[PDB]
């Protein structure tokens, strides 16, 4: 309905965080 | 638990090169190859310390090199992949130049990269030749003991596999072996009139005689 409550068609049925990221880059080996 | 880069210093009660002596107050074992040998008091100033460590280095890797480059060809001369070696005479022979302008040669490029050493001595990383890599982390190297991707392209150093402080006391001690066999080989040439090998040869057969008493 995309949230433009007017697109109430459908009506019924046919019948995550706390990972957390980092910057990570690679970079030269030695 | 991991490698440790940082030198460690030898315990108080460390060897000492004259056992059952104090040894003197500048030498607290921080420095490679520490053994509190100072009779004349020369390394009291810390400055000075510092600077002869850095000579002291220095000569010690010139001689190593300088023994290698004697005895190898001599080496291979006797066993006789080498025509007509003589490090003696290996200054007056004939090369594509006169010894005055490779000399002069010589003295432009070494004295180059010989005052770059002086700009890292007076100022540490204000010279800089190991690359700066957009994500790689350049650790802050010694004075004297520099190394990336050039002078260290082993990563021997920085607590691989022997401690930095024993592999620093190795070069040393093999540094100083290499000065009094260089000093050796100069006083040879002069004296005995023949090379280093051969002085060898007369002297483990018949030890008794062909000596410094013999010429
Ligand atoms: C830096 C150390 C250095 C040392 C210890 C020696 C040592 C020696 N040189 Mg050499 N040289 C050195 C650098 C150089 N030499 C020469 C060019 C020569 C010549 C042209 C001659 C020597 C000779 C000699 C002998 C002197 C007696 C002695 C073995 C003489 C020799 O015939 O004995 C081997 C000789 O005539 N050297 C040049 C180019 C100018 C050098 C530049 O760094
Ligand atoms: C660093 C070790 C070293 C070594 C292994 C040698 C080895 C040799 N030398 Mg040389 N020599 C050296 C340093 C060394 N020299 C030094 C520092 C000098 C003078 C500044 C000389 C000057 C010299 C002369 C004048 C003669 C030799 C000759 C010889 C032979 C011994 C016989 C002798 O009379 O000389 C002993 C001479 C001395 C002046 C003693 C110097 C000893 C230094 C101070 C310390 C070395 C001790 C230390 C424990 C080394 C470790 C031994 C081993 C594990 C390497 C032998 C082939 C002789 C030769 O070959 O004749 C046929 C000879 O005529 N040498
Ligand atoms: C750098 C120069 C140096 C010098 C001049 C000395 C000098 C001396 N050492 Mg020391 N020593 C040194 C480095 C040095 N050492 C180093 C690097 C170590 C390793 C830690 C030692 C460890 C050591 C030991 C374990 C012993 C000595 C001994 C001796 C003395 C006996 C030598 C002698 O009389 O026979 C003259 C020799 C000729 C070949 C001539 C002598 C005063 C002895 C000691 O002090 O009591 C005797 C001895 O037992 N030294
Ligand atoms: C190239 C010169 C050289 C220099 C600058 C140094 C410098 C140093 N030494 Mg090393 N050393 C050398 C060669 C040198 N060494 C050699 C050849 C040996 C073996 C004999 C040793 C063995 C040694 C020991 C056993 C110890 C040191 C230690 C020290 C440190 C303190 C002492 C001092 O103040 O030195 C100042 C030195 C100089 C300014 C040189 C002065 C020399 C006079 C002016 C004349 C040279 C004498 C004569 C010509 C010798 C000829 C050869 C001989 C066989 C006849 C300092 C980093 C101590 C340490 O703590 O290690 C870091 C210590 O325990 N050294
Ligand atoms: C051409 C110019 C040149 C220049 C400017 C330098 C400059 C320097 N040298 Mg190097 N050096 C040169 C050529 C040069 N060197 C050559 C041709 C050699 C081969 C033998 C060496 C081998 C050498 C040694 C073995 C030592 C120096 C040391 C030094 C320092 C002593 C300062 C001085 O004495 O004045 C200084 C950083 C000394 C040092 O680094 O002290 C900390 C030291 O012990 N130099
Ligand atoms: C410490 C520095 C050092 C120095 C100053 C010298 C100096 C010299 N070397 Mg020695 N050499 C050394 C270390 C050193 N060597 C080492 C580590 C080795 C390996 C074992 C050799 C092996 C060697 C050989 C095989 C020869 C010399 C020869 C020469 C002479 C001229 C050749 C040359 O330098 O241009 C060459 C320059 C290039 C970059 C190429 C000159 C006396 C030559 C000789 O004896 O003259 C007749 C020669 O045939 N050297
Ligand atoms: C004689 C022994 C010796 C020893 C034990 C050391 C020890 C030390 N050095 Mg010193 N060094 C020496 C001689 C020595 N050096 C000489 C002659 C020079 C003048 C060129 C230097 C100048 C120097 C620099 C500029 C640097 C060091 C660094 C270091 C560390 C590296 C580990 C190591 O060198 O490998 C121990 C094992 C060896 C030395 C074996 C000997 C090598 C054989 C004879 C030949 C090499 C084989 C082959 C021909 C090379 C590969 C071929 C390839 C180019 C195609 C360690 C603390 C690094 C540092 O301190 O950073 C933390 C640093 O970057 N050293
Ligand atoms: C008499 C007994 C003796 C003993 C037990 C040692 C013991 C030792 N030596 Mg020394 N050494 C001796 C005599 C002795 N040395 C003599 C006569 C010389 C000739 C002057 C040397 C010169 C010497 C060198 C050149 C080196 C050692 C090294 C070593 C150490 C490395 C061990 C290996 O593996 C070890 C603590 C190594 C060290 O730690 O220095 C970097 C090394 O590279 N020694
Ligand atoms: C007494 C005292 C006192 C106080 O207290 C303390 C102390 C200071 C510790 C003590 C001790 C001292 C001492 C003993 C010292 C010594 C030194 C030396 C020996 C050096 C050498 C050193 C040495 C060195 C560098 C060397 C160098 C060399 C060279 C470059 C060479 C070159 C060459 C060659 C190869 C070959 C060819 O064909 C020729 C030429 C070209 C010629
Ligand atoms: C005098 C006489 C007399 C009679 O006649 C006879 C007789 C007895 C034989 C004699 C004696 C002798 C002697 C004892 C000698 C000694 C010597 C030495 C010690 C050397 C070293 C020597 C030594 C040497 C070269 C060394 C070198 C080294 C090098 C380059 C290094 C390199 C490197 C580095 C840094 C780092 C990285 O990461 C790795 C690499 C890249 C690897």
């Amino acid at each position: 309905l995309l949230t433009m409550n007017n697109k109430e068609r459908a009506s019924f049925f046919s019948k995550y965080f706390e990972n957390k990221n980092i910057s990570l880059y690679p970079y030269e080996s030695d | 638990g991991g490698i440790s880069s940082v030198c460690e210093p030898l315990p108080p009660d460390r060897p000492l090169w004259f056992p059952g002596s104090t040894p003197p107050q500048w030498l607290d074992g921080s420095l490679p190859g520490d053994f509190g040998f100072d009779p004349l008091g020369l390394g009291s100033d810390p400055e000075t310390l510092r600077w002869f460590a850095q000579a002291e280095l220095m000569h010690s890797r010139w001689a190593m090199l300088a023994v290698a480059g004697i005895l190898i060809p001599e080496w291979l001369e006797s066993i006789g992949l080498m025509e007509n070696f003589n490090w003696y005479d290996a200054g007056s022979r004939e090369y594509f130049a006169d010894p005055t302008t490779l000399f002069v040669v010589q003295l432009a490029l070494m004295g180059w990269v010989e005052g770059r050493r002086w700009a890292d001595y007076v100022n540490p990383g204000c010279v800089d030749i190991e690359p700066k890599l957009p994500n790689r982390k350049n650790p802050k190297p010694d004075v004297g003991y520099p190394g990336g991707l050039w002078f260290d392209f082993m990563m021997w150093g920085r607590g691989s596999p022997e401690p930095v402080m024993v592999l620093r006391t190795k070069e040393i001690k093999n540094g100083r072996l290499a000065m009094l066999a260089f000093v050796g080989l100069c006083f040879q040439a002069v004296y005995t009139g023949e090379g280093p090998l051969e002085n060898l040869s007369r002297h483990v057969a018949d030890p008794g005689h062909c000596n410094i008493f013999s010429a």
